C-alpha cells in the first residue's frame, strides 16, 4: 500500500 | 503557443469549465496559457493550476505502473519471451509523463517562482517544484536519479524553511508541504525514520494550534492531519 | 499513419497493455493503426477496437453533456451574460467527438463492412455503424439530425435483419444490438413505444432459448437481458 | 435518468 500525499483542491 | 491569442480571463473561465467536464488535460491547457500571459496567479489560479496538472500526471503515475509491473515480471525466471512491445510501451508513457513534469518546471522556473514574493504565493510554487521533480524521481534510474532527488529535496526544504518562519502550524499550505515532503522520505529517499519524525512533529504542532481556528478552518486543517495520521499507521 | 512502421501483432500486444493500464486514447489508437493493416479482424481484435473507442467517446460524450447543461443554463431568464466561452468550449469538444465518430465510421467503411462475410463480424460493423452515428445524432441539430438519424436507423435496420435470420435469439452480439436499437427508439428517434416492444419482444425471445444454453453461456446472455430489464423498468 | 446501452467487453 502506497504512502498518501495531498489532493488539490 | 497555441492559446496566445486566448484573453486572460477566458482561459481561467474555460479551466473551470474543463474541471467541471473532467477535462483535466485541456485544463492543464488553459491554465499554461493563462501562466504564459506573465501576470501572477491569484490564490484560486494557482490551485487551478495545480488541480489540472496532478490529475493529468496523475494519469500517467498511475498507467507507468501497471506497465512496469507487467515488465517486471517479464523479466522473472520462468517467464516466456514476449518481445520489446511491453519496454517499448512502457518508455512511451514513461517520455509523456516527464514531458509534462518538464512543462510544470519550465512554468515555474518562466517566471512563477523568481516573481512569487508573499509566502503563500513562493510556498506553494516550492512545493509543487518538489513534487514534479518526485514525480521525475519515480521513473529514473541511476545518477541522473541521484540529482533529481537533490532536486526535489531542495526544492521541498527551501519552501520548508519559509513555511516554518512565516505560516502558522495549521496553515493548510504548510501542512499540504510537510506531508508530501514527509512522502518523500519513505517513498523516495529510503528514509522512512525522517519520514515518521516529520509526520509527528507536523500533527502535533497543529493539534496544538487548532484552538485558534474558526470552524471552517478547523476542518479543512484536519482534514491534511488525518492524512498525516493515516500514513503514520501504514508505516508504524 | 503513425501506426505504419509497427507490426500488426505489436499493435496487438500493445491495445491489450492500454487496456491494462486505462489509457483508452492510446488503445484506440493501436487498434485504428491494426485496422489500417488490411487485414480482417478476429472476434477478439473487433472486441478491442469497440472497447477502445467507446471508451474514447464515452468521455467525450460526458464531458459534452455537462458543458451542453451549463451552456442551456446560461440561456435561461434571469441568467447573466458570460460571454461566448461556454458555447466556444462546448463546440471545441463536439467537434473532437465528432471527429472521434467519423474516424469509426471512416474503418467501418474503408474497409471492414465490405469484407464482413460471416454473420458475427457483419452484424458486429453494421451494430457499430449505427451507434457511432447515435452519438453524432445526439449533438446534431436540424436538418443535418434527420439525415444522421436516418443512417443511424439504417444501419441498425440490416444488422436487425442479418441477425434475426443468422444468429440464436440469445447470441450476445444479437442481444446487444437490439438492446442498443432499442435506445435509439427511446433517446433519439421519438419512438418510445417501439422501443418499449423490441425491448419485450427481444427479452422474451431469448428466456425461451436459454434452455440450449452452457452455463457460461447463460451468464453471457443473461447479463445483456438484465439491461433490457432495466430500461423496460425505467421506461414503464 | 438516462436509458443503459451495452458495455463492450
Ligand atoms: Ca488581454
Ligand atoms: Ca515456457
Ligand atoms: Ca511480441
Ligand atoms: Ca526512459
Ligand atoms: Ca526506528
Ligand atoms: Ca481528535
Ligand atoms: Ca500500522
Ligand atoms: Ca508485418
Ligand atoms: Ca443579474
Ligand atoms: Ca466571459
Ligand atoms: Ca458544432
Ligand atoms: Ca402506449
Ligand atoms: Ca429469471
Ligand atoms: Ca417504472
Ligand atoms: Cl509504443
Ligand atoms: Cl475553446
Amino acid at each position: 500500500k502506497r504512502s498518501e500525499s495531498g489532493s488539490p483542491s | 503557443g497555441a492559446m496566445g491569442s486566448m484573453e486572460r480571463a477566458s482561459l481561467i473561465q474555460k479551466a473551470k469549465l474543463a474541471e467541471q467536464a473532467e477535462r483535466y488535460e485541456d485544463m492543464a491547457a488553459f491554465m499554461k496559457g493563462a501562466v504564459e500571459k506573465g501576470e501572477e496567479l491569484s490564490c484560486e489560479e494557482r490551485n487551478l493550476l495545480s488541480v489540472a496538472y496532478k490529475n493529468v500526471v496523475g494519469g500517467q503515475r498511475a498507467a507507468w505502473r501497471v506497465l512496469s509491473s507487467i515488465e517486471q515480471k517479464s523479466n522473472e525466471e520462468g517467464s516466456e519471451e514476449k518481445g520489446p512491445e511491453v519496454r517499448e510501451y512502457r518508455e512511451k508513457v514513461e517520455t509523456e509523463l516527464q514531458g509534462v513534469c518538464d512543462t510544470v518546471l519550465g512554468l515555474l522556473d518562466s517566471h512563477l517562482i523568481k516573481e512569487a514574493g508573499d509566502a503563500e504565493s513562493r510556498v506553494f510554487y516550492l512545493k509543487m517544484k518538489g513534487d514534479y521533480y518526485r514525480y521525475l524521481a519515480e521513473v529514473a534510474t541511476g545518477d541522473d536519479k541521484k540529482r533529481i532527488i537533490d532536486s526535489a529535496r531542495s526544492a521541498y526544504q527551501e519552501a520548508m524553511d519559509i513555511s516554518k518562519k512565516e505560516m502558522p502550524p495549521t496553515n493548510p499550505i504548510r501542512l499540504g508541504l510537510a506531508l508530501n515532503f514527509s512522502v518523500f522520505h519513505y517513498e523516495i529517499a529510503n528514509s522512512p525514520e525522517e519520514a515518521i519524525s516529520l509526520a509527528k512533529t507536523t500533527f502535533d504542532e497543529a493539534m496544538a494550534d487548532l484552538h485558534t481556528l474558526s470552524e471552517d478552518s478547523y476542518k479543512d486543517s484536519t482534514l491534511i492531519m488525518q492524512l498525516l495520521r493515516d500514513n503514520l499507521t501504514l508505516w508504524t
